[PDB]
Formats: structure tokens, C-alpha cells, sequence
RNA sequence: CACGGGAAACAGCAGUGAUAAAAAUUAAGCCAUGAACGAAAGUUUGACUAAGUUAUAUUAAUUAGAGUUGGUAAAUCUCGUGCCAGCCACCGCGGUCAUACGAUUAACCCAAAUUAAUAGAUCCACGGCGUAAAGAGUGUUUAAGAAAAAAAAUCACAAUAGAGUUAAAUUAUAACUAAGCUGUAAAAAGCCCUAGUUAAAAUAAAAUAACCCACGAAAGUGACUCUAAUAAUCCUGACACACGAUAGCUAGGACCCAAACUGGGAUUAGAUACCCCACUAUGCCUAGCCCUAAACCCAAAUAGUUACAUAACAAAACUAUUCGCCAGAGUACUACUCGCAACUGCCUAAAACUCAAAGGACUUGGCGGUGCUUCACAUCCACCUAGAGGAGCCUGUUCUAUAAUCGAUAAACCCCGAUAGACCUUACCAACCCUUGCCAAUUCAGCCUAUAUACCGCCAUCUUCAGCAAACCCUAAAAAGGAACAAUAGUAAGCACAAUCAUAGCACAUAAAAACGUUAGGUCAAGGUGUAGCUUAUGGGUUGGAAAGAAAUGGGCUACA
């Protein structure tokens, strides 16, 4: 541009980071309404074990359950974390392994 | 080995650089040579662009007095009798002699043109040259 | 090359005229509310002037014409 | 705000409920500083001082654990799993030989910490706008700026608005004459109140000139005549002002001819299309709206330069003054707003969400119901001869059928593996038997078990196709390309082709030959083998069985004289 019109605009500004589903916080805690299981994406394909919660911001969101196995139940709390899980579109949440009602993976016995 | 960019430098340059630089062990014949009696530019590399907008080349197209009046002589005369020797490196032709004839008639002063011309078509007709003019 | 660029707005013209022909009374009654709508929003707009200037009624011979609703 | 009113106050230190991903002592002193008060000694002070608690951070040593090992990016081995289970920041990984999952071995890297999640720090354009995001359809002025050195305003041709006019066609309409006319790749339908000739108003549209390049701001303007007429002593400038192709709207008038729509006729599986015929809105005039175009010469206005200088392609590269624009792709010429004679409208123009690309130019292929040349020699058409497809048989497929093999299965399978199955062959089925069970030895023999998508061996196929390929060399860069013989960047060994050899003399013909690759083409059942499987059996023997024709079909034989 031309310096009038950079005169003008002022100097470009760098637009705030826009917020995600975990609304800025690290962590949420919420409690698991449904447990059930969703396709991937074409590519790439397997049947990934997710669950529906409720989250203290009252928010209802889909989340996903890391590791192989799991015991989940309606009622149970979980705390749920940012990461997003590539495969599935949509599901932008993790449940954290080893808090509250998800136990840490058992290993083979 | 040596270098086969001809667009980087002159030939001399290249060579003498390499030299300096050590890669190039033994110095080429035409190099002292060259030293001794270098060419009047330097040969390196330049590409011919085409101009544009307004600007032109600088070169002169070459006139003389006498074409201002041999142009008078050829519209009048047309081409002379005595046709034309390209190879007599001293060859005059009746145009020549003509014009001659009509700058001796300057130096006594006569500013027409008509005066100068006829009275050295007659100067011309006196030696025996035939001008049998054109229409 | 460049075409499946048009191609694209291409047909996304063609199936949004499409749709305002099928849903084209609906958008009707939808755009008549949003001038009636508007129009109130004005009045609102003047009377509320003339009352926080304290005045009572709206000042003598004042018919608020109606600018939206002006028919078609 | 606090007169009033809700109502009964830790946002003092500690504590506590609730709430949150978030968790310090219901602690000791006024001894020091500060503060208050005292004339003062001094008193008070949850300020504060000294402590308590906590890996939050540093440091010091007494302390070893976490993460990672496909690439980016330091570092891996053996098992298990088999597009499952799972993994990933991004690219991606997992389909039986997983360094990417899960665990082990080794390693790498941080270290009293280490990873993950979230917020920051940092990060966009003093860059761009022909083709990628972007020069806003046009001009004038306002505001605001630039003036930075030298000059200028001005003449063939189709600007614009009026009014007048008409050559070539075409048509109403008669007059003769003919039965047809129209229409297509070919027809049909239509019309015969039709067609040809001769006469002709209106309406509309403006051959040739134009191989010209003018006028207008742009949109636009090229039959003829006349009237009026093409701003600025000439910088840029809007959202203000005035215009703005086609289509479209309102009202009145026109209507030759064209024609969305619609109705007929073909076409087709269908044909709400392309092709044929009719006919309407509309194209025209007057008046008013509407304000959009691939309004694109996709290249802003005004002055300049041809210096520096090739991303690609294109219309060569750039300076100065400005203004208008552009911050991934979709979503989106959309949703909401404001304004507008617009009411299925124009203008202005987001977000959720989805993706890890989306784009631009090129390169070599391949392909093309693309064009131009040249061909086909049993070969496409034209053409010649004998056959197949119909019959009976013969023999093979497919099905169906059986307790009862396998393999081939477009060209490139189908009298094929087989130049060969009554037992044998033999791999199959059913009963039975035998377990260091062909051998010099062997916790070993043996396997026609699985995989031809692990392979060697043999081949098929493009193919009687002419190319493949090492080593170099060249190119304002190279993905790749590399010829011009009156020669312009190519040399090249090698393998193919060619030549020779064979068919007992030449010649010709035929045979043979035919690279690199293509089809994960064919074959683990020629044999051999990788990987994975069986081992008193998926191995080795004996005896007997393997039928069959609802149907479909290939190739042959013999015929129909
Ligand atoms: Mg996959
Ligand atoms: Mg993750
Ligand atoms: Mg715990
Ligand atoms: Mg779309
Ligand atoms: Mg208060
Ligand atoms: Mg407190
Ligand atoms: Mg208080
Ligand atoms: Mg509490
Ligand atoms: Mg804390
Ligand atoms: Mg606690
Ligand atoms: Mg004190
Ligand atoms: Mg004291
Ligand atoms: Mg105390
Ligand atoms: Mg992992
Ligand atoms: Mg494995
Ligand atoms: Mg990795
Ligand atoms: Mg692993
Ligand atoms: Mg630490
Ligand atoms: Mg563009
Ligand atoms: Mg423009
Ligand atoms: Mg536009
Ligand atoms: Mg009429
Ligand atoms: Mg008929
Ligand atoms: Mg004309
Ligand atoms: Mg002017
Ligand atoms: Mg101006
Ligand atoms: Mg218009
Ligand atoms: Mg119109
Ligand atoms: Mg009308
Ligand atoms: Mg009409
Ligand atoms: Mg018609
Ligand atoms: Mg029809
Ligand atoms: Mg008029
Ligand atoms: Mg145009
Ligand atoms: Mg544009
Ligand atoms: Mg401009
Ligand atoms: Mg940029
Ligand atoms: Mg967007
Ligand atoms: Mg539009
Ligand atoms: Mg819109
Ligand atoms: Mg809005
Ligand atoms: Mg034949
Ligand atoms: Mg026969
Ligand atoms: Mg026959
Ligand atoms: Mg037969
Ligand atoms: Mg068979
Ligand atoms: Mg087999
Ligand atoms: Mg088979
Ligand atoms: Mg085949
Ligand atoms: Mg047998
Ligand atoms: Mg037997
Ligand atoms: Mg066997
Ligand atoms: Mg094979
Ligand atoms: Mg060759
Ligand atoms: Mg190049
Ligand atoms: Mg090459
Ligand atoms: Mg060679
Ligand atoms: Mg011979
Ligand atoms: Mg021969
Ligand atoms: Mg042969
Ligand atoms: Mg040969
Ligand atoms: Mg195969
Ligand atoms: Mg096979
Ligand atoms: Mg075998
Ligand atoms: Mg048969
Ligand atoms: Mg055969």
C-alpha cells in the first residue's frame, strides 16, 4: 500500500486466539452420559471406542477414550483434555487415563 | 580442471583467478601473451537486448555538400554516360566531374542556384561529356 | 483449469435460485414481518425522543409516515 | 450514589461451605522496621519480623525416574497382532516378514524431575493486485494530497439528441400459370387460403466500402440529409453527482422477420435436449423504471525511463506521485443488517463448522466419437474362395449332479497341462490298515498342504514393434530436452532389428530369430525352492468306487447329394 493508507489502517494487528472446546482451560471434568463407538475417516479404518459427557461448563460434547480397553459406564466422571483425535471427525476431546473413574491401562494378565 | 562458465568473467579473468586460487597448476601459453598485448575490451560475457520505448541507436548517417548537389545532377541527368568503375580506386565519374566543376563556379561567388548548375552543365559540355538529360 | 472455479459458484447460483423459487412465499411472509418489524422499531425510535425531550403527546400534527411499509 | 430500600455483609489474618482443572497455619512474637497515641519511660499493631505448609521456580548436594527411537528429529532388536487391537504435533502407521500398535532387548534424551493439556511470549504487508487473494462498469467534483526540472489547450473518418428521408431484401394483396410446396444425415409432421413469375404500402434491419481503425468517459457508435454538439491553460480524488450492454418491469403504440415458452414431428432405453414445423412473451417506438455482465484489452490514473534485469505462461522490464483493493480453502455472488420506484431483486457481506490443503504455470506420458497428410496387403471398406452359426455324431467347457481331484478359463481359455484316465496312471471318495515310516548318518524321514501377490525354471502377449542402455557432452536450469545434410549440439560401446546360418547350389520364400519392458498374465501338481503350515497324520499302503444329463456352449468329423 501506499504510505497514506498505511497511515491509515495502522500497523496489522495479530487477531486473538480463537477459543476451543475445552474453553481455554487445560482440563474439564465431566460425567459420561453414553459410551458407544465410532468409524474413522475413509483412508484409514477401525472402530474407535468414544463416549459422550456432560461437562461443568454444561456443555455436551463428544470425547474420546485413549488406550485399549476401558470400563466406562453412564454416571461415572472423567476429566477430559484438549487433544484432538485425527481419525474421527469432530471429536476434539480425550479422556485422561488414570483420574477419578477412568483407571490407568491394566496391563495383560 | 578449469572453468567452463563463459558468462562469468573474460577468459583472462577466469584463468588468471583460477591460477591465484591455486587449482590451475600450470600457466596457459596464450596467457603471458595476452599480459603482454591485452585486447582493447575486455571480452566478458553481455547480453543483446532489444530496446524499447524512445530510445534509438547513436550512429550518424554519413552526408557531404557535394550529395546536396548530387541529387540536383541525378534528377536532372539521371545516371551519367560513362557508367561506373567500383574497382579504379581513383575513377571520377561524370557526377564528379560535374560537381567539381559546379564548386569552381562557387568560388567566384554566384549564390543562384540556377547560374552554378546551367553554367557547369556548359563547363561540363566544354570537355566533351554529352548530357542528354531525362524529362 | 481456472472453470472449476466458476464451475463451482456455477452451480451453487443455479441450486440457491432454484430454492428461493420453492421457498419463495415463505420468504415472502418473512420479509413483510421484517418491514413491519422495522417499521415499529422506528416509531419506537421518535417517541422516544419527543418523551425524553419531556413532551407528552408527539408534537403538533405529527402522523409518522410509514417509510417501510410503503407499498411495493 | 446511599438520604432511603433490600436486608444483616472476612475482597483484613486464619479458617469453612458451595463452586472450579486449580487446595499454605483456625500458628509465635512486637525483638527489628513502619504506623497510632503519649512530655516521657512506653503501650498497641494478623502491617510486619522470624517460623509452619507446598517440587511452583532457582541454586546446592545426600537423590533415579520419566519421555522417546518411521521422517521432520538424537536413538531398536526379538516376539505377538493381522485395516483387528490400537498409534500420530504434521506427514502418516496397522491387509501375515510392523524399526510406527502391544511387550521384550538394546539405545537416545532430559533428570528430582519428565511428559501431556491449556494459555502466553514470538509470529502477517515498507508485501503484493495479466494468469494465483486483489485495479473496484464509467466520468466529474468534495475532503485530502501531489505540485518537486522542461513544454502543451485544437482539426479526413462510425460520439450524442432531435427532425426529415430510403436503396437491397421481405410481406398484406390481387393477376396469370403449375399441382404440389416446405423440410432434413434421412424422414415425419405442417401447408396446399400453397408454389413460380409480374405488380406492391407498412414494419424492421442497415450488402459492398472496412485488407480502414475513427468518434465517445464508459456502456457504445459504421444507410442518407440538415440542426444542436463532443468539460478543464488539462495532476490524483469518493460512499457525493450524473451515466451505464443484454435481459427484465409498468403504460400506450407497432409486428415484416426472429424467437425463450408451449403444442405438434422425428430421434432415443428415456429425450421434459440437440434436428423439423407452428406460434407467444420479447427484440421495435414513446414515457418511466431496473443498475446487472467473462461491464475482461482479466493489465488503475498522471508523468516518465530502456538503465539493472529472464520463476513459468502471457502482452518485455521498471521508476515517481496517488487512490482502490488483497491476510489458506471451502461454507459464500450465502445468513443477518442499512439503503434503494428494486417485494423470486440489487447493493453491503459474516460465523459456526469442515479440511491440510485449495490454487497458478509447466513437464513427460497416455488418451481424444479433434484436424491434416500417408497408409492397411489376408486386410479395415470395396471385393474373391472355402467354412462356422441349423442336423447327427466326436471331443472340451459351463452349469446343474455326485461320497468322489486339481490346473487353464477376454485378446493371451475351451482335442488346453494330456505326443493321451478300464486296474495302474491318480493327486479324488469310501472303507480298512502302518507309525524313525525308500536313504550312509541325522529329536528325523515324509507332505500333489497354503501362498504363482515371495520365487528360479519354462512360456504367453504387445511383436517381424523398433527400440533399450551404460559412459560422456550441451541447456541465462535441466521435471526434462538434445534433429535440421546447402546441417542449427550432440558423440556413444553394448543388446535388439539388420546381416549370416537352416531348408544340402543361387535367388525368393519359409523356418528360426525378435532386446528393454507391459499384463502382480500362466504354472508351488515338471522339478526346485522363500515364508507359513501338518507329524500314531494335511504322511505311507491295500481293496473297491468316481456315477449322470434339465439345460447352455466352443472346436471338430460326417453329411445334406
Ligand atoms: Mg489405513
Ligand atoms: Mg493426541
Ligand atoms: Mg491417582
Ligand atoms: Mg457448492
Ligand atoms: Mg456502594
Ligand atoms: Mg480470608
Ligand atoms: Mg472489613
Ligand atoms: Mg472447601
Ligand atoms: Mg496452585
Ligand atoms: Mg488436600
Ligand atoms: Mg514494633
Ligand atoms: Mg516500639
Ligand atoms: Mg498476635
Ligand atoms: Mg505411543
Ligand atoms: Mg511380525
Ligand atoms: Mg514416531
Ligand atoms: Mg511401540
Ligand atoms: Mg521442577
Ligand atoms: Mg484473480
Ligand atoms: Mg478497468
Ligand atoms: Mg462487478
Ligand atoms: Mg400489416
Ligand atoms: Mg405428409
Ligand atoms: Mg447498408
Ligand atoms: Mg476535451
Ligand atoms: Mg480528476
Ligand atoms: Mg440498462
Ligand atoms: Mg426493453
Ligand atoms: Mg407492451
Ligand atoms: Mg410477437
Ligand atoms: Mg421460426
Ligand atoms: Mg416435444
Ligand atoms: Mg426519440
Ligand atoms: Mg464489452
Ligand atoms: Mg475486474
Ligand atoms: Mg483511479
Ligand atoms: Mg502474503
Ligand atoms: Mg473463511
Ligand atoms: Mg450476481
Ligand atoms: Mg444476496
Ligand atoms: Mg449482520
Ligand atoms: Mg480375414
Ligand atoms: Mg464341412
Ligand atoms: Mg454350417
Ligand atoms: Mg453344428
Ligand atoms: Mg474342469
Ligand atoms: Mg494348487
Ligand atoms: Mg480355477
Ligand atoms: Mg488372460
Ligand atoms: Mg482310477
Ligand atoms: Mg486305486
Ligand atoms: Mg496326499
Ligand atoms: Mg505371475
Ligand atoms: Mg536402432
Ligand atoms: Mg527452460
Ligand atoms: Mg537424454
Ligand atoms: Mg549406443
Ligand atoms: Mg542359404
Ligand atoms: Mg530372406
Ligand atoms: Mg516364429
Ligand atoms: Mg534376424
Ligand atoms: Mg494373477
Ligand atoms: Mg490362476
Ligand atoms: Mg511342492
Ligand atoms: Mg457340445
Ligand atoms: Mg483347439
Amino acid at each position: 500500500a501506499t504510505l497514506n493508507q498505511m497511515h491509515r489502517l495502522g500497523p496489522p494487528k495479530h487477531p486473538p486466539g480463537k477459543m476451543g472446546p475445552t474453553a481455554g482451560r487445560p482440563q474439564l471434568k465431566g460425567v459420561v452420559l453414553r459410551t458407544f463407538i465410532r468409524k474413522p475417516k475413509k483412508p484409514n479404518s477401525a472402530n474407535r471406542k468414544c463416549c459422550r459427557v456432560r461437562l461443568s461448563t454444561g456443555r455436551e460434547a463428544v470425547c474420546f477414550i485413549p488406550g485399549e480397553g476401558h470400563s466406562l459406564q453412564e454416571h461415572h466422571v472423567v476429566l477430559v483434555q484438549g487433544g484432538r483425535t485425527q481419525d474421527l471427525p469432530g471429536v476434539k476431546l480425550t479422556v485422561v487415563r488414570g483420574k477419578y473413574d477412568c483407571g490407568h491401562v491394566q496391563k495383560k494378565k | 580442471a578449469g572453468s567452463r562458465l563463459e558468462t562469468v568473467g573474460s577468459i583472462f579473468s577466469r584463468t588468471r583467478d583460477l591460477i591465484r586460487a591455486g587449482v590451475l597448476k600450470e600457466k596457459p601459453l596464450w596467457l603471458d601473451i595476452y599480459n603482454a598485448f591485452p585486447p582493447l575490451r575486455e571480452p566478458v560475457f553481455r547480453r543483446p537486448r532489444l530496446r524499447y520505448g524512445k530510445a534509438k541507436a547513436a550512429v550518424q548517417d554519413i552526408f557531404y555538400h557535394e550529395d546536396r548537389i548530387r541529387a540536383k545532377f541525378y534528377s536532372a541527368y539521371g545516371s551519367g554516360p560513362k557508367a561506373f568503375d567500383l574497382f579504379n580506386p581513383n575513377f571520377k565519374s561524370t557526377c564528379q566531374r560535374f560537381v567539381e566543376k559546379y564548386i569552381e563556379l562557387q568560388r567566384l561567388g554566384e549564390t543562384d542556384e540556377e547560374k552554378l548548375f546551367v553554367e557547369a552543365g556548359k563547363a561540363l559540355l566544354a570537355e566533351g561529356v554529352t548530357l542528354r538529360r531525362v524529362g | 483449469k481456472n472453470i472449476l472455479k466458476i464451475r463451482r459458484r456455477k452451480m451453487n447460483h443455479h441450486k440457491y435460485r432454484k430454492l428461493v423459487k420453492r421457498t419463495r412465499f415463505l420468504r415472502r411472509k418473512v420479509r413483510e414481518g421484517r418491514l413491519r418489524q422495522k417499521q415499529v422499531k422506528f416509531e419506537r425510535d421518535l417517541k422516544r425522543i419527543w418523551q425524553k425531550a419531556g413532551l407528552k403527546e408527539a408534537p403538533a400534527g405529527w402522523q409518522t409516515p410509514k417509510i417501510y411499509l410503503k407499498n411495493q
